[PDB]
């Protein structure tokens, strides 16, 4: 549980590797998005951690190209008592 | 008919070779069994079936 | 053990191809005798199985998997049984002919070990095995990439004796 | 052998240029490689053969996609045999196939995961924990097999946080 | 100057008729060849003994 | 003249093949060409092809 903070850095490092593939391999794109989606749900439901992680993915996927990530994100903000961010 | 027989004879030469048989033709043909083009047939069949 | 088989071999030679009738009786027992018999006789039985196979020729097919398993088990780096079995391979190759390529892959591991570590005086177990490989013919197609390097290492090795080097060179000559 | 490796890389690169010649010949070569793997009962030849199959998979992936199920069964079979360099090269190829195919080999991931997790632990069949971890990386990466490994193999987090507090290699 | 163009088929032969001499004697084997118990039996993609 | 064998040779007795092996090749190549493909060592590369 103390090691968890560090674990998210390696999550983001290895996600940044899958931005390199995504900008080079058009054939691999929808697999990568699905991997990305399945990966985030194993990760913890803290809003800071998600924000970190989504910013990485935003290097090559605008929020409109993947809604379900950003609604689940908005929903956490609602449940966590931070409705201002949820609204934005 | 002759052309069909000799086209198909080249296959006989290849197949029968693998069972200690050498077919014989009167206007003798040089041995085709090891032609590269047979590797193309193998691949072509493979992918098809 | 011995005298029984001296007859049974003589019976099959004297019969011709009409001996094929008797195979299913003879063979299963005969193979199980080789698995069980006490050492001194096994070189002798393998000689006579070889005779058996030369008379019967292509009717040996059904008992072949058992025969190979036997060879595979009793092949050792020991000089005595090797000359015997290498001779029994030459008799199986002429017998089956085209059907030998099903069984060759079981035997290859042993044949590649023969070249690698042959301590035989003047490498006569290697030389004998070269002479067999010459008979294999178009069976060797799918396995030539495995067999060929050892044979080539044989005739380029300066340490190895001359007979075994001509034997290697003459083989590549034939196989061509 | 070194020249052989170097040529198969070069010929694989030309399999896009003139596939009519190269693709038939590389298929013939693939068959030979898998024969040397299965039927030669020798450490060195099998060791070289895997190494070579590495280079084929990586350099001629079009040729190799249809033949992925055969190749992968041949390679998994070497990992389930009772020489170190064969297993190191066999693992390095499985890692390269993962990268070539992907999802296409999502069937085989749970098979290879058992095999490799058996090898990450235990220095009895002591392959390079470096390459075990490398190929394991590549399966999870390419095939897209994530988070499920922590359920199905619960010791993974106890195994992988052990290498960060045991071994003395950076790689 | 036009070269000696030798590409034409200076003959178009034709196979007008065919003789199918079949010496099978279906059932009885000849004295030469002793056949195996399973054996190769198919003849123009027909089992003759069926 | 086309002939199945050399003077010394005998035709194969192998139960998988036809007796008519040569005639079959000359006259129905694709049929034996595919059956032969399925008897070789190269079938390991295409599983589910009997």
């Amino acid at each position: 549980s103390r090691a968890y903070g560090a674990m998210v850095s390696c999550h983001m490092l290895s996600e940044l590797e899958e931005v390199i593939q995504y900008k080079l391999v058009p054939e691999r794109r929808e697999i990568i998005r699905q991997i990305w989606w399945e990966r985030l749900q194993g990760c913890q439901r803290i809003v800071e951690d998600w924000q970190k992680i989504l910013m990485v993915r935003s290097l090559v996927v605008s929020p409109h190209e993947d809604m379900r990530t950003w609604l689940k994100y908005a929903s956490l903000c609602g449940k966590s008592g931070r409705l201002a961010l949820a609204h934005k | 008919l002759v052309a069909s027989l000799f086209r198909n004879f080249l296959l006989a030469e290849r197949i029968m070779r693998s069972y200690n048989c050498t077919p014989v033709s009167s206007p003798r043909l040089p041995p085709t069994y090891m032609h590269a083009m047979w590797q193309a047939w193998d691949l072509a069949v493979d992918i098809c079936l | 053990h011995t005298m029984v088989v001296q007859a049974i071999t003589f019976i099959f030679k004297s019969l011709g191809l009409k001996c094929v009738q008797f195979l299913p009786q003879v063979m299963p027992t005969f193979l199980n005798v080789i698995r069980v018999c006490d050492g001194a006789i096994r070189e002798f039985l393998f000689q006579q199985l070889g005779m058996l196979v030369s008379f019967v020729k292509s009717h040996i097919r059904p008992y072949m998997d058992e025969i190979v398993t036997l060879m595979r088990e009793f092949w050792v780096m020991n000089t005595s049984i090797q000359s015997t079995i290498i001779l029994l391979i030459e008799q199986i190759v002429v017998a089956l002919g085209g059907e030998f390529k099903l069984y060759l892959p079981q035997l290859i591991p042993h044949m590649l070990r023969v070249f690698m570590h042959d301590n035989s005086p003047g490498r006569i177990v290697s030389i004998k095995l070269l002479a067999a490989i010459q008979l294999f013919g178009a069976n060797l197609d799918d396995y030539l990439h495995l067999l060929l390097p050892p044979i080539v290492k044989l005739f380029d090795a300066p340490e190895a004796p001359l007979p075994s080097r001509k034997a290697a060179l003459e083989t590549v000559d034939r196989l061509t | 052998f070194e020249i052989r490796e170097l040529a198969i890389c070069t010929v694989g690169r030309l399999s896009s240029m003139n596939p009519a010649f190269v693709m038939p010949f590389l298929r013939k070569m693939l068959i030979q490689i898998l024969t040397e793997l299965e039927h030669s009962g020798i450490g060195r030849i099998k060791e070289q053969s895997a190494r070579m199959l590495g280079h084929l998979v990586s350099n001629a992936p079009r040729l190799i996609r249809p033949y992925m199920e055969p190749i992968l069964k041949a390679l998994i079979l070497k990992l389930k045999d009772p020489n170190p360099g064969v297993i190191n090269n066999v693992l390095a190829t499985i890692g390269e196939l993962a990268q070539v195919s992907g999802l296409e080999m999502r069937k085989w991931v749970d098979e290879l995961f058992i095999i490799i997790m058996d090898m990450l632990q235990d220095s009895s069949l002591l392959a390079k924990r470096q390459v075990a971890l490398w190929t394991l990386g590549q399966l999870v990466a390419s095939t897209g097999y994530v988070v499920e490994p922590y359920r199905k193999y619960p010791t993974l987090l106890e195994v992988l946080l052990n290498f960060l507090k045991t071994e003395q290699n950076q790689g | 100057k036009s070269l000696a163009q030798s590409w034409r088929m200076k003959d178009r032969m034709k196979t007008v008729s065919v003789a199918l001499v079949l010496c099978l004697n279906v059932g009885v084997d000849p004295p030469d060849v002793v056949k195996t118990t399973p054996c190769a039996r198919l003849e123009c993609w027909i089992d003759p003994l069926s | 003249q086309l002939a199945a064998c050399e003077a010394t040779e005998l035709l194969p007795m192998i139960p998988d093949l036809p007796a008519d092996l040569f005639t079959s090749c000359l006259t129905t190549p694709i049929k034996i060409a595919l059956r032969w493909f399925c008897m070789q060592k190269c079938v390991s590369l295409v599983p589910g092809v009997t």
